[PDB]
């Protein structure tokens, strides 16, 4: 969830 | 631009966008950085971004 959230963002 | 031989110019310049590069990589996983800005207001917990 952690690297997806900073990631996509 | 003489004293350097045109070569270590082309070597500092891929070097600096690799690192910055990477500054931008490193700084996209970082915890304290999502700053809030205006915490002078803390009403909430405003998730944003630097570098």
């Amino acid at each position: 969830s952690a690297m997806v959230e900073e990631l996509r963002m | 631009l003489n004293p350097l031989s045109p070569d270590i110019w082309m070597y500092v310049l891929l070097a600096c966008l690799g690192v910055s590069c990477v500054l931008f990589v490193i700084a996209r996983f970082s915890p304290y950085e999502w700053y809030n800005p205006h915490p002078c207001n803390p009403d909430s917990d405003v998730v944003e971004n630097n570098f």
